[PDB]
């Protein structure tokens, strides 16, 4: 006799990644929005096939394509309002998920904090071109826009101009190509998802006080499973509240119009996941400067593991790091109101001083706040 | 003051078995305890009757974590019938079915009982016993293993398996070699004087009777498979155990994984 | 002493 | 890798089985002045920036509304 | 100064790890030179450690703090890795400056 749990070539990979997997006891439920990350990426997928094996998506004729799987495609509606709704909800779970490892000192992983960093650049190029795709005004004003933004440098701006547009305003193919790697790059998404699972599973997880927490681990199963499983069904509630009562609330009016290049729009902006990115945009007034500035943002939040100058991990213990912390997080809220609201004044100057305070807090305030910390801690 | 007037109450003759076993004159026995045993205070001083509160089985989990002790030991009991109950006679058998290895067994692989085969072929254990211990309303019924670490949630596994075979594959082969087993159990334990008369004493304070060693063989030869099983799944199924451990035990599960452990999915 | 520990009262929790 | 995690010696841990004991054992009784005491414990660190950037969006919209109001 | 000393005082109670009942040195990174700082331990003083960080993950996996009477007062909190963190770092530090010339 034999036990079938450890000795099948299938099942012990199974049960050594979920079930005898051994988790720190007090983990919160901030941890859990990671694992509904992953299945808010998989609802997206098997939407985003639901949006391609019934439909004809045309260069031309997109949005009447689409408003024909509203009208007159059976629950047509329900998929797109899904599809939409779902890629709101993966940005907030992504953004909680950053801000849990930001807080909690999650980012001493190395590998497993770079991995993420190269997911976010993903999701963010997926749900770009997702925006682009259903070929809106706005929508089509924002790629119009960010293609001069990206057409500036010499041999990768301009030669892929030329391939991803056959033409600069219409011809016979022009979304296809986008259309086409917004297809594929969600599974390449799922690669580096297993990767950071990989990565994960060779560190061990941690806990939010930052200790060892090899003194008391449980089994994943049969707690942490549902408590996923409650996480699931309190993150499906939300997504099917938005999706099936207030459809139109993350979302905006100014794209239900069809595509037209002689029509200006009064005003322009990005979904509301960009927009705090697109206030750095109008912070600096330069194209490239500003390219340079999101490319900078995110090589910042890349290089906050290198900034960890104190000798305790999480933030539990440390009072001036927290409100300087929550000072940030709330210093992102007011870069995504200034975002929203047009180029005029004094955003202008709201947009400096905030950009300036973001980048602030976290390349110099934040390990000098360390640094008094442990200062004042008999430390050295 | 304490131990004299524990001794006060608690040393009454009604509560008092004089037992003689082996080369013994009844008459001369019951002449010299006459003589010297009419003598016991019996009556009640305070009035204070010492009555038998019924005790509660509680399904709970006490674990000891010390590393620097070479092997660990775990027991896991659930709650028997009682001295009154002949249910545990039957319970007895499915300790015959289960029986016990050491690693001192000449028998080596081809025991009869499958937890032991297993442990040696899969060399799991450096002991396990079964034991059936009866209180006044209750007790406790279950097994002790001592093993390395590393193989204590493996075993565990096993162990389970087996009471739920006890619960729904027996077969009148292993209920008759049980039958035999615990034959030669009651038999052989009763050699000597101060083994029978320890049987004498228990069985007059327990029983209130000594029971014939013919009525436990008519006891052992009423059981069979089905009343077996049907006791092993009123005593054993969907239960809360007790579960006791003391060395490294780190891999000793929770108990939330021997609880579900304790029932098939598949009826 | 082994005899010395004994399990702490589970009243406010038990049914 | 339960087994060799780590190693802790003279623990004794007590359990009880979810059978014999209470799912919700004094729930709002207990539980209300425990969420009181994280709070009161942690909105002194996250309360204020979250009304100083209140304050910066009354503000700022209080200016939008007030941008031109047909000046003199 | 005094005022220095006051406010050193109620930052550490602000800190919110004598709630938990931990020491000082519990709360230390676990890096490469405290790794080899908690090795070199006597047994007393390792178990201790390992009781009050099993301890911190009870009461933080249940969200409750000690009581205000068996939380760590200011002055019970001594400095048991402060020597040995301290001879790792310098012979970490005299490693890597030999290895440098
Ligand atoms: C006054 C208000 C009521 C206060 C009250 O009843 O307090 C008692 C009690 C006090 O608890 P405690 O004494 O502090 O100790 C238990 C802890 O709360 C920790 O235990 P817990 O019971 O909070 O469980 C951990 C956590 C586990 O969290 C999850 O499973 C959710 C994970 C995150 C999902 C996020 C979805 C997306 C969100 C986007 C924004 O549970 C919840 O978050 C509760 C989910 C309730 C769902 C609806 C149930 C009906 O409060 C609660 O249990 C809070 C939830 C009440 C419902
Ligand atoms: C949510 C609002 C704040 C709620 C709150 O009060 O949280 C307190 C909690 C810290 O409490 P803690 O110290 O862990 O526990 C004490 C137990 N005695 O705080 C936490 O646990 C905070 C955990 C989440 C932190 C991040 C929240 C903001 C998420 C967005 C971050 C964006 C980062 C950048 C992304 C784009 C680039
Ligand atoms: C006093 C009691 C009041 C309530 C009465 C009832 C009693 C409730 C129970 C109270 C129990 C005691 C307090 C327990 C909480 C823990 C201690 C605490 O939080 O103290 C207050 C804290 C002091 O600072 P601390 O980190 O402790 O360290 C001091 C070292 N100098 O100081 C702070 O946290 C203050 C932080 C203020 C931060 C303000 C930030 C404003 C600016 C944000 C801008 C963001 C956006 C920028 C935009 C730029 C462009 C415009
Ligand atoms: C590989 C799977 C996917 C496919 C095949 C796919 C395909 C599509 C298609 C055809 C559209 C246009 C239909 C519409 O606009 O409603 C679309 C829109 C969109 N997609 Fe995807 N998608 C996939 C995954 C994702 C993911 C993972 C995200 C999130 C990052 C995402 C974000 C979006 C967004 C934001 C829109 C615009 C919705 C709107 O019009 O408001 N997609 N996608
Ligand atoms: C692309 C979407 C992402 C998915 C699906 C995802 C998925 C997961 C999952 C399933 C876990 C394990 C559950 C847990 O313990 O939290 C996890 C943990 C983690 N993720 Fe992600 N993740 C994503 C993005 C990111 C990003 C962008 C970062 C970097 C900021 C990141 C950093 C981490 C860290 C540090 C942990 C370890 C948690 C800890 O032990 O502290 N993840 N992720």
């Amino acid at each position: 006799m034999t036990n079938m749990r450890k000795t099948h070539p299938l099942f012990k990979i199974i049960n050594h990644s979920f079930i005898d997997l051994p988790a720190p006891s007090n983990i919160s439920s901030w941890w859990n929005f990671g694992s509904l990350l992953g299945v808010c990426l998989m609802v997206q997928i098997i939407t985003g096939l639901f949006l391609a094996m019934h439909y004809t998506s045309d260069t031309m004729t997109a949005f009447s394509s689409v408003t024909h799987i509203c009208r007159d495609v059976n629950y047509g509606w329900l998929i797109r309002y899904m599809h939409a709704n779902g890629a709101s909800m993966f940005f907030i779970c992504l953004f909680l998920h950053v801000g849990r490892g930001l807080y909690y000192g999650s980012y001493t992983f190395m590998e497993t904090w770079n991995i993420g960093v190269l997911l976010l650049f993903a999701v963010m190029a997926t749900a770009f071109m997702g925006y682009v795709l259903p070929w809106g005004q706005m929508s089509f004003w924002g790629a119009t826009v960010i293609t001069n933004l990206l057409s500036a440098i010499p041999y990768i701006g301009t030669t892929l101009v030329e391939w991803i547009w056959g033409g600069f305003s219409v011809d016979k193919a022009t979304l296809t190509r986008f259309f086409a790697f917004h297809f594929i790059l969600p599974f390449i998404i799922a690669a580096l998802a297993i990767v950071h699972l990989l990565f994960l599973h060779e560190t061990g997880s941690n806990n939010p006080t930052g200790l060892n927490s090899d003194a008391d681990k449980i089994p994943f199963h049969p707690y942490y499973t549902i408590k996923d499983i409650l996480g699931i069904l309190i993150m499906f509630l939300i997504l099917m509240t938005l999706v099936l009562f207030f459809p139109d609330m993350l979302g905006d009016p100014d794209n239900y119009m069809p595509a037209n290049p002689l029509n200006t729009p009064p005003h322009i902006k990005p979904e509301w996941y960009f927009l705090f990115a697109y206030a750095i945009l109008r912070s600096i007034p330069n194209k490239l400067g500003g390219v340079l500035a999101l490319i900078l943002s995110i090589l910042i939040l890349a290089l906050m593991p290198f900034l960890h100058t104190s000798k305790q991990r999480s933030l539990m213990f440390r009072p001036i790091t927290q409100i300087l912390y929550w000072i940030l997080v709330a210093n992102l809220l007011i870069l995504t109101w200034i975002g929203g609201q047009p180029v005029e004044h004094p955003f202008i100057i709201i947009g400096q001083l905030a950009s300036i305070s973001y980048f602030s807090i976290i390349l110099i305030l934040m390990p000098i706040s360390g640094i008094i910390e442990d200062k004042m801690l008999k430390l050295y | 003051t304490d131990l004299t007037d524990y001794l006060n109450r608690h040393y009454k003759a009604p509560r008092m078995v004089l037992a003689a076993a082996g080369g013994v004159e009844h008459q001369q026995l019951l002449d010299l305890a006459q003589k010297h045993l009419s003598s016991v205070s019996r009556v009640y001083e305070e009035d204070a009757v010492p009555g038998l509160t019924p005790c509660r089985f509680t399904g709970s989990e006490i674990r000891h974590r010390d590393d620097a002790l070479p092997l660990a030991h775990v027991a896991i009991a659930v709650e028997g019938p009682g001295w009154a109950n002949p249910d545990n006679v039957t319970l007895q058998v499915a300790n015959a079915i289960i029986g016990h290895y050491d690693c001192t067994y000449g028998g080596g692989v081809h025991l009869s009982s499958p937890l032991a085969s297993v442990a040696v072929a899969n060399k799991l254990c450096q002991s396990f016993q079964t034991f059936n211990i009866s209180y006044s309303d209750t007790g406790l019924l279950g097994a002790h293993f001592v093993c390395d670490a590393m193989s204590i949630d493996d075993m565990v596994f096993f162990l389970q398996g087996q009471w739920m075979r006890l619960c729904t594959s027996a077969t009148e082969s292993e209920v008759t070699r049980g039958k035999n087993i615990l034959r030669n159990a009651l038999v052989s334990h009763l050699d000597g004087t101060t083994p029978v008369c320890e049987d004498i004493g228990r069985s007059l304070l327990t029983y209130g009777r000594r029971i014939p060693l013919a009525e436990w063989e008519s006891r052992i030869q009423e059981v069979d498979a089905q009343m077996l099983r049907d006791i092993c799944s009123k005593y054993f199924y969907d239960q809360c155990p007790a579960v006791a451990g003391y060395g490294p035990i780190e891999q000793l599960p929770d108990y939330n994984r021997i609880r579900s452990g304790m029932f098939w999915l598949r009826f | 002493s082994h005899t010395d520990v004994k399990v702490p009262d589970f009243s406010d929790y038990r049914r | 890798e339960f087994g060799n995690l780590a190693r802790i010696r003279h623990v004794i841990s007590y359990s009880l089985s979810p059978f014999e004991q209470r799912a919700f054992p004094s729930y709002f009784s207990k539980g209300i002045p425990n969420v009181l005491r994280r709070t009161r414990e942690r909105i002194l660190r996250v309360a204020p920036p979250f009304v100083v950037v209140y304050l910066i969006y009354t503000w700022g919209n209080q200016e939008f509304e007030q941008s031109k109001r047909k000046n003199p | 100064s005094k005022w220095l000393d006051g406010f050193r005082k109620w930052y550490y109670n602000a800190a919110g790890f004598n709630k938990l009942g931990l020491m000082r040195d519990d709360t230390l990174h676990e890096t490469e030179d405290v790794k080899e700082a908690i090795r070199r331990l006597p047994e007393d003083l390792y178990n201790d450690r390992m009781f009050r960080i099993k301890r911190a993950l009870d009461l933080t996996m249940r969200h409750q703090i000690l009581p205000k009477d068996q939380w760590t007062k200011y002055e019970e909190d001594k400095f048991y890795l402060e020597p040995y963190l301290k001879e790792v770092i310098r012979e970490r530090k005299e490693r890597e400056e030999w290895a440098k010339k």
